């Protein structure tokens, strides 16, 4: 008989919606994510140096509260404060 | 039609080892071959295709090359998840033809086997047939052998051997060899024993219960 | 994505018709081709034939071309194989597979069926004989004990045993089926349970002889003569 | 009386207020909700950040396309010659590549994939990933972004500054995303057109 | 202290925003020009063939 060649492109049984400028909704094969909305749920060490007050504010640590005074002559990349910390030796403003 | 040859016909190696399985053809077929992974007792899964072009779902470690008649699969790093029967299939010509299938195992974790004779249950005594089986829990090389010596005679060879394939835990075997008698034939004797000859250790341990034990 | 469910009687009288069906889940049946593939245990496997999952235009392996008849359905998302004048040797495991649309191409058998065993019913079909096996002193390791459950006298194969309905899985080893001199099939699915639990719990081995539709949550207990 | 002098250095060091424990992992960006990968370009975990933390936005999800326009073609088969393949009508079932050729000859009906055009397709997509993935800015000492007390005027202005930034970035990101999506969809079908032309030419 | 800290923030805010903003402007026009040039090539191409 007579041959017919006929061109085309692949598709996927299951796709995902994507927001564009041409059309606010469209279906494409393979989507991804640009927004990480999830955490491990803890301050993790590598590669930066961490230090946790665990009961002392940075001012409290800079001044000297006998309890939780270990922070003396201690260096850090990022200091963190606990919302359970407080002055418990002498008040100050 | 077009016979598919698989080489080596058998192979093994340890963790983090590279192994190569070669496929041959009767007629040189131009890069039209497929490889398959078959977990024993499971549905065989596709491994590679078209002279080993890389495929998603198959991690990078699995690789191959195609050159007319010279076709090889390479496991780059041997994990325990990699024990199976690997098949090279040709689609160049019809009808399709398959690899022979190479039983590949891991040469690792040689272990001392645990010996487990099985008692005749009461239903078994009432059944009129006594099956006396013995289980070896963990031996890597299959060097372990089974024998049966009742007090009277040698009842080895009358056992129907059933050995489990290599496990996800260990590339080891577990063999239970079923010596079934009739109640009449089994009752005649007194002292019953499972003996285990592990060529890996060459130390037979005989496990006996006398008449009266129930 | 794409999953398949293989269905059919795992037993069939000699020189009779074989009727099997496999399911599709995800994708559209109209958009691919589908074939079947045969494998007796521990030997070479073989391509049976394929059909136009879109149109119905088909092919078969020359050996089984007259013997095997494959089919489809657009309606129910299903497809069948009809095999006539079966042999005793034809006893195998079967598969449904996804093939490429091209009549000649690569990447064949991209996806496979779960695998359904098909045994010719040489002997009369029968119920499993569930044989408990009590752990003894001579069947207990320092860290483990050997509880057993033999399914004997069962015809045909297979028989799949659940342990506590699959509550325990650690060191559960289903020993392969055995042809005894009885001409009857049998096996045990041995369970390794720690030696500390001996004489405490009365464990259950549960028989799933699917064609016979038998459930035997038979316990294993020590008895004295 | 000071009992001496505190030595002052100048560094990337800062403060942060949180109640998440200290752990062992490898990740740079560190938030009150915890350590996240700094891999993707945006997050919506918190305004407050530290290190190579991807820019904070207000959005829940801004999905980015990585493939061509999906045309599921689930219709009753028309038994048409070949598959009646079209740039418009889709082609379900072509795992190999992104573009393929379907032919209806005398011998039968068959398909073959291309590698040349599809490699150039994926290539340009992979770049677009990298130009938007792993790239980051490091921020070492912000001003506080939460206020337990209202001191007044000063506090009011950095609340303004904060909201200013987030709003601007949010809209800014929203456009970036949308512009690229269009670009990809354009590039994919344009390469389809380019392959189309190559054949016809 | 605090006041200065916030202007440093304001500064870095502006430069960062503008930097990215300019980066896009540049890239968008480059594309536009390349498009317009070859499109006019295509337009002349079509004129001949038509
Ligand atoms: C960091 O802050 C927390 C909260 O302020 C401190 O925890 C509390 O600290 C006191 C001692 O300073 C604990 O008293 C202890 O009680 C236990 C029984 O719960 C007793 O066995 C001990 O002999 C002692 O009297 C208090 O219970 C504890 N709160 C809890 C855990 O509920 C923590 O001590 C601070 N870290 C320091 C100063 O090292
Ligand atoms: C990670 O944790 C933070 C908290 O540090 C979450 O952000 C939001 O923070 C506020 C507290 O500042 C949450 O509580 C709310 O407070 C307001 C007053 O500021 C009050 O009107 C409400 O009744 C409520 O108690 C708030 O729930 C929280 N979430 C949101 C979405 O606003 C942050 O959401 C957490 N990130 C996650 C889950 O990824
Ligand atoms: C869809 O495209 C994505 C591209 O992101 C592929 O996803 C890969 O795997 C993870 C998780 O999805 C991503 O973080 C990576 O960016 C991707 N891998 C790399 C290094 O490129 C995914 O393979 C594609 N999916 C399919 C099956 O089409
Ligand atoms: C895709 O997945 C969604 C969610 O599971 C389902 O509702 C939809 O029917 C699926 N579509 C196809 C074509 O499988």
């Amino acid at each position: 008989s007579t041959a017919t060649l006929c061109l085309g492109h692949h598709a996927v049984p299951n796709g995902t919606i994507v927001k564009t400028i041409t059309n606010d909704q469209i279906e494409v094969t393979n989507a991804t994510e640009l927004v990480q909305n999830s955490s491990i749920g803890e301050i993790c060490d590598s590669p930066h140096q961490i230090l946790d007050g665990e009961n002392c504010t940075l001012i409290d640590a800079l001044l000297g509260d006998p309890q939780c005074d270990g922070f003396q002559n201690k260096k850090w990349d990022l200091f963190v404060e606990r919302s359970k910390a407080y002055s418990n030796c002498f008040p100050y403003d | 039609d077009i016979q598919m040859t698989q080489s080596p016909s058998s192979l093994s190696a340890s963790v983090g080892d590279t192994v190569t399985i070669t496929c041959r053809a009767s007629q040189s077929i131009s890069s039209w071959l497929a490889w398959y992974q078959q977990k024993p007792g499971k549905a065989p899964k596709l491994l590679i295709y078209k002279a080993s072009s890389l495929q998603g779902g198959v991690p990078s470690r699995f690789s191959g090359s195609g050159s007319g008649s010279d076709f090889t699969l390479t496991i780059s790093s041997l994990q325990s998840e990699d024990f199976a029967t690997y098949y090279c299939q040709q689609y160049s010509g019809r009808p399709p033809t398959f690899g022979q299938g190479t039983k590949v195992e891991i040469k690792r974790a040689v272990a001392a086997p645990s010996v487990f004779i099985f008692p005749p249950s009461e239903d078994q005594v009432k059944s009129g047939t006594v099956s006396v089986v013995c289980l070896l829990n963990n031996f890597y090389p299959r060097e372990a052998s089974v024998k049966w010596k009742v007090d009277g005679a040698l009842k080895t060879g009358n056992s129907q051997e059933s050995v489990t394939e290599q496990d996800s835990k260990d590339n080891t075997y577990s063999l239970s060899s079923t010596l079934t008698l009739s109640s009449t034939d089994y009752q005649s004797h007194n002292v019953y024993a499972c003996e285990v000859t592990h060529q890996g250790l060459s130390s037979p341990v005989t496990k006996s219960f006398n008449r009266g034990e129930c | 994505q794409v999953q398949l469910q293989e269905s059919g009687p795992g037993l069939v009288k000699p020189s009779e018709t074989l009727s099997l069906t496999c399911a599709v889940s995800g994708g559209t049946f109209s958009a691919y081709y589908w074939g079947w593939i045969r494998q007796p245990p521990g030997k070479g496997l073989e391509w049976i034939g394929s059909i136009s999952g879109g149109s119905g235009s088909t092919d078969y392996s020359p050996s089984l071309k007259s013997r095997a008849t494959i089919s489809r359905d657009t309606s129910k998302n299903q497809f069948s194989l009809k095999l006539t004048s079966v042999t005793a040797a034809d006893t195998a495991v079967y598969y449904c597979v996804r093939k490429y649309w091209g009549d000649y191409y690569a990447n064949w058998f991209d996806v496979w069926g779960p695998g359904v065993l098909v045994t010719v019913s040489s002997a009369s079909t029968k119920g499993p004989s569930v044989f408990p096996l009590a752990p003894c002193s001579r069947s207990t390791s320092e860290s483990t004990a050997a509880l057993g459950c033999l399914v004997k006298d069962y015809f045909p194969e297979p028989v799949t045993v659940s342990w506590n309905s699959g509550s325990l899985t650690s060191g559960v080893h289903t020993f392969p089926a055995v042809l005894q001199s009885s001409g009857l099939y049998s096996l045990s699915s041995v369970v390794t349970v720690p030696s500390s639990s001996l004489g405490t719990q009365t464990y259950v081995c549960n028989v799933n002889h699917k064609p016979s539709n038998t459930k035997v949550d038979k316990r294993v207990e020590i008895k004295t003569c | 009386a000071p009992r001496g002098y505190f030595k002052i250095r100048s560094g990337k060091s800062s403060i942060m207020r949180s109640d998440a424990p200290i752990g062992k992992c490898n990740s740079e960006c560190i938030t009150p909700n915890g350590s996240i990968p700094n891999d993707k370009p945006f997050q919506n975990v918190n305004r407050i950040t530290y290190g190579a933390c991807p820019r904070y936005v207000k959005q829940s999800t801004l999905k980015l396309a990585t493939g061509m326009r999906n045309v599921p073609e689930k219709q009753t088969r028309g038994i048409f010659g070949a598959i009646a393949g079209f740039i418009e009508n889709g082609w379900e079932g072509m795992v190999d590549g992104w573009y393929g050729f379907r032919h209806q000859n005398s011998e039968g009906r068959g398909q073959a994939a291309d590698l040349k055009s599809t490699q150039a397709a994926i290539d340009q997509i992979n770049g677009k990933l990298n130009r938007l993935i792993g790239k980051t800015n490091e921020k070492f000492h912000q001003i506080e972004k939460e206020f337990s007390e209202v001191e007044g005027r000063i506090q009011d202005l950095e609340k303004y500054v904060e909201d200013t930034k987030i709003d601007l970035w949010s809209y800014n990101a929203e456009l970036l995303v949308a512009l690229e999506n269009q670009h990809t969809i354009d590039l994919t079908d344009s390469e389809m057109n380019k392959l189309f032309e190559k054949t016809k030419k």
